Formats: C-alpha cells, structure tokens, sequence
C-alpha cells in the first residue's frame, strides 16, 4: 500500500543500518592490525631511508600505484586516481604498474594503454613480504624497472586518523645508488655487485612500506565511511518514519469515514 | 638467480620447527595472480 | 509460581498464579500447544494434593472447528489431564453471542475455584474472535463499530473480563485465578485496535515469533520480545538463582548475534559460543513438560559455560544423558532441589563438580 | 474553572528536596508538569518521594488520582503507599487515593478525574493549601472520552477521538492553576501511542503540558536515582 | 649505535660488538668501525650488546654502519631457535627435492639455507 | 515427528532452517557479497539453491505451460532424495540438477544429464 | 512503457503464435536474470563474469524490448 | 513598513502594512514569541504619536488557557505595551462557539480603526484551535468530517477571516488592517490541510529552523523555508537598499553548509564563513528587538 | 514525435532518462556517496545536477519580488542549449553559475563573473 510499501522501505534503510553498523566496527578491528603492521615497517622501511638521505642518493619512467582489489574505502581509489593522472600529465608515456583492481579500472578510464602491469589478489591480506617480492621480482623482469631513473609509486597514506593524503615517494634505482654522492664514505667493496642487489632489495623494502601505508589507509577508510553511512541512513529513518506515522493516521480516518458512510446511508 | 628471489626463498624457507605460528604462515605463503597489462591488450592473468 | 516444564517460560518469563499475562503470536505455530504444554506440567503439581497446586485448568476455544477441538480433547485426554480440565467450547459456526459471553461465563466457573481458595488456570484462545462476535452483535444492533470496525466498548469488556483474574488474599481466602489470554496476530501488528487494548490491561506479555519457528524452535518463541510486568517474584528461588546469569549472556547474545555473521573479538566469540549452546538447549518440541528438579541443572550448566565444549549438534545428545548422569549421582541431589526448593552453597558446589564430571563423559 | 484573576498572572517555584527536580526541571506554581518514564526508574517511589517534599515544601497534600487503573497495580500502589507512610492510617495520610478501574464503566473512568480535581480545589480553595494531583494515564482518558462520545453518537473526530477532546482537557488543565488561596499542580502520566506524538491525543496533551519530566531507566542504570535524565527532561520554568 | 629490525620487529633497532655473515666473508663491527655498506647474505648473526649475546638466524638483508655510527641492519625475518629437528627432515627432503625440480635455482637455495642451518 | 515419520520430520526441519539461513543471507551478499561469508555460509547458499530448484518439479498439465509431464515421487523416495542433498551426497552436483527433477533416481538422472 | 514483472498471461502460449513460442522461449528467463541481477548490481557489490554476462545480454535486451508510439509491426 | 525590529523579519523576510504572511512551525517553540517581539518593537511609533506608524494591534488568544494569558499580559505590562493594545480572548476551556466567533468578532473591531482609515495589526494565534472548535460543531450537527476531518467549510471560514486584512486606497482612507496568522502545527505535519490552506492564501510564510531551536536561540527561523513576496514591496528603502539580496548570500551559504560530507573550494570557504558569521549575526534574543 | 520536432523530442526524451536515473539514484548517493557509484553513472548525475540548475528561469513579473530581473527564453534557443549540455560541452563551468539565472550565454558570462 502506501503504508506497506512505506514500511518495506524503512525496513529496507533499516537493514542497510544494520549492514553500515555491522561493517564499520568490524572494520575497527581489522584496523588495529593494519595501524600494527604498518608501525614496525615503517621503523624497518627508516633504517633503510637512513642510509638513502645520508647517500645523499638523488633521483622513460615507471608509475606504480597501490589500492586493494576490495572497494569501500572511500575516496582512496579517486584521490589516488587524481594524483596518479597529474603524474601521468607529467609523462602519459610513463608505463603504469595497477597494483590494485580499483585504481586499475579509474585509471583505465583516464588511459588504459599506459596500463602495462597489473596484478590481481591484493585486498585479501594486509601486505606482507612475500608478495612484495614476488611483485618486485616480477616487476624487474617484465619492466624492467632498473632502466627507468625515475621510479615513482602512489599509494595513500592515512595522514591523520581521519583523512588520506594520496603520496607518492621515489623508488630508487641502480642509476641514483651510483652518482648518490656519499657512497665512498661508507666503504663500498669492488667484490660486491651492490647495485644489482639494493637496487631490487630497496625495490621491495620500499613498495611493502608503501603497501602498508596505503593497506592502514583503506581499512581507515572503510571504518569513516561505514560510520558516516549509519548517520545518513538514521535521517533516512526519521523521514519514512513520519511518513509511517501519517498514513496509519490516514488510514484511520478513512475507515471511520466508511463506518460513517455505512451509518448514514 | 635475482637477489629478491633468493631473499624470498631464504624467507619462505626460514618459515620452517614447533615456533612456526600461523602468521609466520602467512608472511610466506600467500597466492595471487598478476594480471599482466600491455598498450589495453592484457596477457592473462597466471598465479603470481 | 506456575509452572509450564519449559525452560525458557519459567525462568525467563516467570509466572504466577493470579497473574494475567499476554500470549500475542500468529495462530497454529502451536499457539494452542504453549498452551497445552503448561497443563502437562501442571499434571505433575496436580498430584500434589494441596488445591492451590491443583490447577483445574479451562481452556476456551473461541471461533474453533469441532474438528479441531475433538484433537485437543483427545490430546487432553492421551496426556492425561482432561479430569480436571475443562473445555469451553464456542466453535466456529456457534453464534456470536455465545462467543462474547463465552469468555465472561468461563470466568464466572473460574470464580467458583478461586473463591474455594483453589487455583486453576483459563486460557482465552482467542479474544480476537471474541471481538469479531462483539462486532457482528454491535453492527446488527445498530451500536457503532469502533476502530477497525470493531466496538469500541470492546476495551470495556476486555477490562471486565480480564480483572476478575486475581490472587486473592486470606480475606478472602488465599486462592487464585491465573489467566493466559491469546491474541492473534497476521503480521505481529500491536498497533491495531484489539492488541493494544490487550497489551494495556495484561501484566506481562509473551511474544512469540515466526523467525525462530524457521531456525526450528517450534513452537517458537522470540523472548527477547517476550516481557514480564509481574516478574521473579513468582519465580522459584533456586530457579531465580541460577538463571539472573542466563538473562544477561542472552542480553549480549542478541546484540552479538548482530556481527556474528565473522571476524571477532574473543568477547564476542565467547558470547557466541555460550549462546548458539543456549538456543539449542532452550529449544523444545511440543508436549514436552519437564520437571523443576531438572530445569535447575540445565540452566545452571550453561551459566558455568560447560556446555560450550559440547558441540552444538551434542547438545542434544547431552542434555538427556546429562539428566540422567544427575540422577545416577545423585537424585539425592535433585530431590533436595525439589524439596529444599533452593539451593544450598554446597549443593551447588557438588552440581559443580557434577557438570564438569559429566562433561568429561 | 477560575477567572483570569485567580488564574496565574505570574508564576513561581515550587520547591521540592530533590536537587534534581529544582535544577533541571523547576517545578511550577499551578504549573503542570507531566512526568514520562514508566515505573522502572522508581516511577511511584519518585512519586511518593514529591508527596512527601510537597508536605515540607508548602505544607500541601496530594491527591493520587489513578485513571484506567490495573486493578493488580492499584493494590501495589495501596500497599507501598501504606507501608512508606505517605498515607499512615495512625498517623497522618497526605495523598488521597481516587483510584478508577479500567473495568469501571467508561462514564465513571472519565469522572474520577474530575472528582480528584473536586477534592484538590476543596484544598485549594477552601483550606488554602497546595496540592499535587497525580493523574495516571490521560491516553486511558481520552479513551473512556471517545468512548463516551461514540455512545452519545457524537462522530469520532480524528484517529477517533472524541470532538470535545479540547475542551474537556481545558476544562480539566484549567481547573489545576494557582487561585489567590492555592494552587492546585498536576503531574500526569501520558501513555503515548506507541510514540505516534503527531496524533491528537498526545499532542493536545503535551500542549496542554508545561513542562515534562522525561526520566529514564538508562540513567537509572547509571546508579542515578533520580532517574530523571536532564538532556531529556525539558521545561519552559528553566528561564 | 645500532638497528636491526624486521618489518614485523626491531630487534635491536647500545649494541657493542655484532658478528655478521656478509659478502666479504664474515665481519665484525665494535664500536668505532668505519661505515660500511655490505650487503648481508642469509646468516647466522651474534649480536652482543655488553657481554649479553643475542644469536640470530638471518634472511639476508642490508648492512650499513652510517656515518652516524648506527649499524643499521635490515632483514626480511629472524631468534635463531625458531628457525630450528623438523626442519631438518623437511630440508633433508628439500636436498633430494632439487633432483627433481628457475625452480633449479630456487631448491638450491634451498640446499644453500641448509648448510646455513647446519652451521648452527 | 514420526506423525510423518520420524526421518521425514527431520530431513524437514533441515531444509527450512538452511532456506532461512539463505534468505538472511541475501541482504548480506546484496551489498557485502562475499564479504562477511566464511566457507560455511557459501555452501548454505549453495545448499539452499540446489534445494531451491529441488522444489521444482514438472506437472502433467504442462502442455503449454511448460511441457514437460509431472513427476509422480514416491514418498520413500522423497525422504531418501532431501536427506542426500543434506547430507552432501549431492553437492558436487548442479544447482540445476535439481531443477525439475523428481525422486532420487531424477535428482541423479538430470546431475548426469548436466555431467555429460 | 511497461512493467513485466506485474504482467502476466494466465493462458499461456496457446494464445501465442506457434514460431514465436519457440523463439521467445528463454526471454522470460534471461529477463528474470536480468532484473535480479541489475537489482544485485546497485547495491555496489563486485561482479564476476556470470553475473556480468546477465547484465551484458541484458542490456541487449533491455533496447529490443522498447516501443516508439504508434508504431506496428 | 511594519518594523519588526529584526533583519531576518524585515529583509530577509520583509514586511509592511496590510500583508497577509502566517507564521508556521514546531508547537509551542515559544511561537507566541516570535509574534510578541514584532509588538514589542512597535513601541516607537506606537508610543509615537505618528498614528500612521502606529499600529492599534489585536492579540488574538484562541485556545489557550487563562492562565497562560494572564502571564503574557503581565509580560505586557511589564513592557508597558499592554495599553496600545487590545487582547481578544477565547480559552481552550471557553466554548466551542466562542473560539469560532472569536476571529470574527475581532477583525470587526479592526475594521473599525480600518474604517478610520487607520493601520492597525491582528495575530490570530491559532487558528489550528479554531479548526479543532469548528469541527466539534460540525460533526454536532452531524456534518460530514472534512480533509483530516476538519470541516469542508473551515475553508470558507478562514478565507472569509484572512481577506479581511489589507491596506485600503485613499478613498477608504489608506488604513489597513495587517494580519499575522499563526499556525500551528500538529505533531509539526506542514503538508496538513489546515496550515495548506493558509498557506496558499497567505503571501509568505514563518517557518522556523526546529534544529536550530533545539540548539537554542530564541528564535531559531528557518529561514530557507520562510517566504514573503509582496511584503518585500511592503519594505522601507533604507533596508531595501542595505539588503543586497543578502537572502540569495545566505542562500548560497545554505547550499555551502548543506554539502561538507566534500572539497570547499576557496570561495566557498568565503562564502562559509561569512554566511556563519552572519548567522551568529541574526541571534537574538526575546523581549529585546533592533 | 516531428510534431514539434524529432530533434527536439529526441533532445526532451533524454532530458528525462538522465533526470529518471538521477532522481533513482538518490537514495544511494546520499546513503553513501556519489563516488560508491560508477565514474559513468557520476558524469551521468553531475551533468543532470547542472540540468537542474539550468531549469531556473527567474521570472519576470516577481522580478521584484525576488529582487532578480526575470529571464524569457525563446523555443528556438532552448533547443539549442539544451542540445550542448546533453553533450556536456558546458559541463565543464561551475554549478552556481547554472543556478538561478536563464540562458546557456547567460551560464557562461556568469561562469566568466564567477571567475573573477
């Protein structure tokens, strides 16, 4: 009726309550381990980096992005996709690693030659080394990363517990390593061909990090935006409700009118 | 053999007695695929 | 306290003698066999000489099939229980005044036990149909049809009705006479005119539901929507004692039950764990009373959580050897919960000890 | 009921011992102010606990005036008022009980209201003395009311109740007001239906209602006794 | 100074003598050695922080003293009891696994990691 | 009960709750999908759609309603036929499988149909 | 403009041409899977190719299935 | 002009002499407030002796109780605007047929100052109560209920009573009558056939910012909701001139402030905080007008 | 049909498809986002927000009591513009520009007032 069909859909947003509801907290849990991970390789990823800025290490190109197969995450996916295609207004020609179904189908939009690799079962799992190096190991032979001085690789890093700043940082190849102009000053040996191992051991080191803070970020983002989704549908409820109430009141009325009517004739 | 893979493998094998918990497990055994892209054109997607 | 030999009914729905307490659920989900399976239980204080504990029930099938009704009688009678039962009958084609005056002179029967310092039990099923019989006499009488096309003074006759249910005091002799009035509902609708008149004038309400029928409690019972407004103090205080605790893991089951469906704090997998035992013990087929002496223990196992470790699908299989586990160790022990009628520290101690022994095989 | 002389011209605070009562929700002087939240937060032991307050605060008296009563609750009321005192049958009893059953035929269900009023206005008027009129549930008397008007043949008026719905409740809310002498302060109980406030029942009872003491069975949960949760509890004397 | 850290840990991320399985044969760092960088091949690693010793098996990873004195070593995964009797039937089976079955390659390491053990 | 016998009840009682379970579930899988249904609850769906073509079943009426005859189903047969599908007996077979199939003969008969 | 799914006809294909039985045989079928499919499809869930193959087809069908005023045939 | 003494009732919803523009909203949010300011304000030409300006107001009180009224004459007196005023008076206790005649009887009196060709005002609070009294009578004399069972000929009743406030030509001596109607709403319904009618009749409407109320402010308008048409002809220039479509501003910072679940581009920060700014700007308090 | 203009039906048929879709899609927009729907579908929904906005006409004989001049559009130019923003060729200039006022020039030299 009206009231039925009033009632259905009230019930409808009300299970959609219940779903956002149910999402958001479970969501929570699951952050607690992404925030975890990301922690103790980000302290990994520094002693690293403390040999990169010491080095001074100094950077066609590579684009890598990062975003899990899984959806809602909010605007992960499109604030990533904007940063990804101002970098690829820098250089459309830039051949593009998807590290993610989501970022892969955006950005296929905006161009879907430049789309060169891409890889599929990444949202099941917080990142983890194993498929940093099968990625990477990957990457070098089918890309052949090393080629390109410039290696950049998108991601979202969760700035504050509320908001994601899309970035990017600089993956460092085998080019930087030799003109990085402290390098001579940390004794370098002649019986080690260093470059064609950091260069690949940096390349892994750096996209888990980066993967860790992009993964703290999705699971972040499922959790804002399945609490906003709740506040959304309670309004939702308020409005059927009225609605709800107006037309039992309705349907009152119209049925005494018919007691009356029967009386009266 | 490439330096990532040997480290990998070095991994994988450091995830074997009785200490092996699940999340070690997990660190080295993982599965996917990689969907490999090219100028829209796509070489298929084979287990990573 | 009355006693139904249903778990669930007695501890968390307890009942009294007197008392007028609601039963709105939709209609041969065995609406008639909740209420068929209290008399059974009744059978057994029946035996007990005292009058007070003699329940001379009355059932009053309004708007019924013969049909129907020679099943009921019949099943009265293969349980034993139709020689002190009385059935009122006011079928479906039996005119509407004798299903209006129905209810009211079956109370009048019911006065006569009540004032003999008895207790007896009348169980409206349904007042709806009473209300409908109501609505065809006012119609044709020319008297308006209140709301829904249904009298209005229908609220006056329900509350006439209904309070002449009372435990009485000593000036009048200490007798009783407990109600049960039945609505039935096509969609659990308590909005419309004739249950939220019923709703006001019960103490109490039983609110049984289809979703739990389907998840195989039958008859089903939703008892989280289930309420009592007459409360534990006609409760068994050893079955009060052990059962305060059941309430409140339930309270959480239900609010867990809504992120059951993966991933879990430990809290809450606890919760779930103790929960999904207790909705399979708690379940209970027709025609099935049972003692308090044995309603004790049970509770009391999924209080301590011991029946977490027995698989859901063994919960079955426990509760029978269980019972009788209890009464090869000891029925010295469940005779003084009959008894005693409460239960002593060191009694619960061996029950205890009991469970565990049991659990282990 | 009175002219606009012994009608309020400007209105005070009736003090009452319960901290709670006089911060977050005032209690006014021919004021009604309609108390929401059942008996679960102590609601008749609230009650009891403003008879005896009202006895300090003025020197008053009550009238407990019980509408559609459960006659199984009229004897809890009767049995817990005699035993904490508010009404000692050798000592002194304040609250007056009218108590009206819902078996009572609907004409006399909306009397009794009206007879606790008498009683209130004799103690008013004719021994100067406060008094605080509980009512129970005014949904059970817009009830015996539509009742009433179907019987007199009168049309049911909106979601059925009755066409003099205002006017009996004007009478009734203008009959509880402060006179020269007293005033005469009605705490009532609104059955609500089902929360459907946009129904004419409820929403002539809250226009005719003050203020309203919303207390809660959460905040009861706290520990709180008083039960009244302030950030439900409104009133228009907090000016 | 001194890091040695894992992206699960940070194990030692102070220190005072540090034993180490590198390219260049084994190497020992005590306070002042001069900064380095030697790239740290699958290990087995004492680290000692006073005369406390810590004994670590190592993936391999990166070896830097920086010139701010911190070893900063980093490994994919380490104690050395974990690593450790089923594995070594299963790597026994590993040895016979290379006959068998890049894939070359890989049971070899397989072996490499087994002398590795061994060496413990 | 064992009004209808005993098994009969209790292949019954099986099948309604894994329906319900399958009709809850359909809010989850709306928006979640697969997200939130752990290995048991796939299969419950899987269950619970193989029993719901098991319920179809052809009618001799059928001429140009369908046009395919009724299938008669003996009562021994019908008890032995859900209590398989229950068990698992029939899970490595076709949601489709069941469509329009009669006993347990059928149920197997239609599996092969779709085999080769 | 109409809605199918509140359309039926209780007489079956007998009051329908002989060859047009035959080819619209599946039609019903396809659109049912259709329908449920671009309902599923809105509530943002993530599709395999099975669903997507419905929904492909069925957007085919969804065109052919549409009628221009006053035009016989 | 009619100076309200508010800029949100006198630009944002301008007004002036003869206008017909009810007043809509949240039962007893202090609606008779909103009504009283207005009042309050005119004390500077109604304790002037420029009759023009001086308005001779009538506070219609139907279905409100006595003691209730009592109060707001003392308030009254306490401004001392008691004495430039008349009160019409008809209790929710007072009969059916008294709350009928009630407006009625007060737009003749009125007339009688409209007929002086004078200005005067008249607040007509509530006619939702003269609905609830017409239908008593009605269904009484059995007639048939009407929408929402409020008589089918509440319709002529109210349209008789609403046209009898305008401004008159120079031949009828340049008076007016203003209205002001004040309607409530039930359980705050606004598509009820009561306040429609109204509505429809009236040029512009009051409604009132419930949320806002809630979180304070005596009074919290909705001004997104409230209309005036022919009250912005109704204006005085000063405030014709000063208002910059400041309406259409504060409209845009409705827009801005319904969207923020979103990027604000630097404009719309502006625009954000200003219409903030502005709306802090706006609060006032009762018994004290601009 | 060519009554008034294949064209121009055909230009009016879509006008309500894309509004059709946009109206539908509001419960789930506001639920969620706009973005928890597809890229199509967001070009879809922000060009019938513009179309929205262009509707507005100010009127010209409550000119003064909007306090706006009115705007009359003639048939032959609301074919034309209409025609563009279905083509999106002006989805491109802000949504405060569309609203309130008349004509697709009128959109554009308030784009233009706008920028600065």
């Amino acid at each position: 009726a009206t009231l039925k069909e009033v009632e259905m859909r009230l019930k409808s947003i009300k299970n959609i309550e219940k779903i956002t509801k149910t999402m958001k907290i479970v969501a929570s849990t699951r952050l607690s381990k992404a925030e975890k991970a990301k922690i103790s390789a980000k302290k990994m990823d520094e002693a690293e980096q403390l040999f990169y800025k010491n080095a001074e290490t100094k950077n066609k190109e590579l684009i890598v992005a990062i975003t899990s197969d899984k959806g809602l995450c909010g605007s992960i996916h499109s604030q990533l996709a904007k940063a990804v295609r101002r970098h690829l207004n820098d250089q459309p020609n830039a051949d593009i690693v998807t590290i993610g179904d989501k970022i892969k189908m955006q950005l296929l939009r905006t161009h879907p030659n430049n789309i060169k690799l891409s890889i599929n079962g990444i949202g099941k799992d917080a990142p983890t080394f194993q498929e940093s190096a099968l990625i990477a190991d990957k990457l070098l032979s089918v890309m052949k990363a090393g080629t390109y001085p410039k290696i950049s690789i998108f991601y979202n890093d969760p700035v504050s517990s509320l908001s994601f700043e899309p970035s990017e940082k600089p993956i460092f190849n085998a080019k930087t390593i030799e003109q990085s102009p402290s390098f001579g000053k940390f004794e370098i040996d002649t019986d080690a061909n260093v470059p064609r191992d950091l260069f690949e051991y940096t390349l892994a080191n750096q996209m888990l990090t980066a993967m860790a803070q992009g993964y703290a970020a999705e699971i972040s983002a499922r959790r804002n935006a399945m609490d906003n989704a709740s506040k959304n549908a309670g309004d939702m409820i308020n409005r059927y409700s009225i609605l709800y109430n107006r037309t039992r009141q309705a349907v009152i009325t119209n049925e005494l009118v018919d007691i009356i009517t029967g009386a009266s004739s | 053999i490439s330096y990532a893979a040997y480290l990998n493998v070095a991994a994988q094998a450091i995830r074997s007695t009785e200490l092996q918990t699940a999340s070690v497990l997990n660190r080295s055994q993982t599965d996917a695929f990689y969907t490999q892209y090219k100028n829209a054109s796509e070489p298929t997607p084979i287990t990573k | 306290p009355v006693q139904t030999g249903l778990k669930a009914v007695d501890a968390l729905v307890p009942i009294g003698r007197g008392q007028r307490e609601l039963i709105i659920g939709d209609r041969q989900t065995g609406k008639t066999a909740v209420a068929l399976d209290t008399i059974l239980n009744q059978k057994r204080w029946n035996n007990g000489s005292d009058e007070s504990k003699k329940l001379y029930c009355v059932y009053v099938a309004v708007g019924q099939k013969r049909s129907t009704v020679a099943q009921l009688v019949q099943t009265l009678e293969q349980h034993d229980a139709m020689k002190y039962s009385i059935i009122v009958a006011a079928t479906a084609s039996e005119a509407a005044p004798l299903q209006y005056l129905a209810p009211f002179t079956a109370a009048s029967i019911g006065e006569w036990f009540r004032d003999n310092g008895k207790h007896a039990l009348i169980v409206y099923d349904d007042l709806s149909k009473q209300a409908v019989a109501y609505r065809q006499l006012s119609l044709l009488l020319r008297r308006p049809p209140g709301r829904e096309a249904y009298p209005g003074d229908v609220f006056y006759l329900h509350s006439r009705l209904l309070e002449r249910a009372a435990k009485l005091s000593e000036k009048e002799g200490s007798g009783s006479l407990t109600a049960l009035p039945v609505i039935e509902t096509q969609g659990g609708d308590v909005s419309a005119y004739i249950p939220t008149n019923v709703i006001s004038i019960t103490d109490g309400q039983i609110f049984l539901e289809a979703e739990l029928f389907y998840k195989g409690i039958r008859p089903a019972i939703n008892v989280g929507l289930s309420v009592s407004r007459v409360g534990s103090a006609a409760q068994v205080k050893a079955l009060k004692q052990v059962a305060g605790s059941l309430k409140l893991f339930l309270a959480q089951y239900r609010e867990v039950a809504a992120f059951a469906q993966s991933d879990l704090d430990a809290s809450t997998k606890q919760t779930l764990v103790r929960g999904e035992r207790l909705t399979q013990l708690l379940k209970q087929n027709q025609y099935s009373p049972l003692a308090t002496e044995e309603q004790v223990p049970l509770i009391y196992a999924g209080v301590n959580g011991h029946l977490d470790g027995i698989e859901l699908s063994r919960i079955g299989e426990f509760e029978s050897s269980f019972l009788s586990y209890l009464k090869s160790n000891h029925n010295e022990l469940l005779t003084e919960i009959r008894e005693k009628g409460e239960l002593s520290k060191e009694l619960l101690a061996s029950l205890k000890s009991a469970t565990e022994s049991f659990v282990a095989t | 009921p009175p002219s606009f002389a012994e009608q309020s011209t400007s209105a005070e605070i009736l003090e009452t011992g319960i901290k709670v009562v006089d911060l977050l929700a005032p209690y006014a002087r021919g004021g009604k102010i309609g108390l929401f939240g059942g008996a679960g937060v102590g609601k008749t032991v609230f009650i009891q606990e403003l008879i005896n307050n009202i006895a300090k605060a003025h020197g008053g008296f009550s009238v407990f005036t019980g509408v559609g009563e459960r006659t199984r609750e009229g004897n809890d009321l009767y049995r817990e008022m005699k035993e904490t005192g508010v009404i000692n049958l050798e000592g002194e009893s304040k609250v007056a009980l009218v108590f009206g059953q819902m078996n009572e035929p609907p004409g006399a269900r909306a009397r009794v209201a009206l007879t606790g009023l008498t009683i209130a206005e004799y103690f008013r008027d004719e021994e100067g003395q406060d008094v605080l009129l509980f009512i129970d549930n005014i949904f059970r008397f817009t009830q015996a009311g539509s009742e009433v008007s179907a019987l007199l043949g009168r049309i049911p008026s909106a979601v059925g109740y009755q066409p003099t719905l205002a006017t009996d409740m004007g009478l009734l809310q203008e009959r509880i007001t402060t006179t020269k002498k007293g005033s005469v302060t009605s705490v009532q109980a609104v059955y609500v239906p089902a929360d459907d406030l946009t129904d004419p029942a409820p929403a002539t009872t809250f226009a005719h209602l003050d203020a309203t003491t919303v207390l809660s069975r959460g905040i009861s949960e706290l520990g709180i006794y008083p039960a009244v949760d302030p950030l439900d509890s409104k009133s228009r004397l907090l000016d | 100074k001194l890091q040695f850290a894992l992206p699960h840990e940070t194990l030692y991320s102070e220190v005072t003598q540090v034993n180490l399985p590198a390219k260049s044969g084994r190497i020992g760092v005590l306070a002042n050695h001069v900064p380095t960088v030697e790239q740290l091949l699958p290990g087995v690693v004492e680290v000692m922080e006073g005369s406390n010793s810590k004994k670590f098996f190592i993936s391999g990873g990166f070896a830097t003293v920086q010139p701010d004195s911190q070893l900063c070593v980093t490994a994919i995964e380490a104690p050395l009891e974990s690593f450790s009797e089923n594995i070594k039937n299963l790597l026994a089976e590993a040895k016979k696994n290379v006959s068998s079955s890049r894939e070359a390659a890989e049971a070899a390491i397989q072996v490499e990691v087994l002398e590795n053990l061994q060496s413990v | 009960a064992a009004v209808v016998g005993q098994e009969h009840y209790d292949v019954a009682s099986k099948v309604q709750e894994t329906l319900q379970t399958y009709k809850s579930l359909q809010d989850i899988i709306a928006i979640l999908g697969m997200d939130e249904l752990s290995e048991q609850d796939k299969l419950t769906v899987e269950r619970a759609r193989k029993i719901q073509r098991f319920l179809s079943q052809p009618f001799a009426v059928a001429e140009v309603f369908t046009g395919i005859p009724g299938k008669l189903v003996r009562l021994k047969d019908t008890v032995a036929s859900f209590k398989a599908v229950l068990e698992g007996k029939y899970d490595n077979i076709p949601e489709h499988a069941f469509y329009m199939v009669g006993g347990i003969e059928d149920v197997v008969a239609k599996a092969e149909k779709l085999a080769a | 403009a109409i809605n199918v799914g509140l359309s039926v006809s209780r007489v079956g294909s007998a009051a329908q041409v002989k060859a047009l039985k035959q080819v619209a045989g599946s039609l019903k079928l396809f659109l049912a899977q259709y329908r449920e499919v671009a309902a599923f499809a809105q509530f943002g869930s993530d599709l395999d190719a099975s669903t997507k193959q419905t929904l492909v087809r069925g957007e085919r069908l969804t065109q052919l299935l549409k009628q221009n005023q006053y035009s016989p045939l």
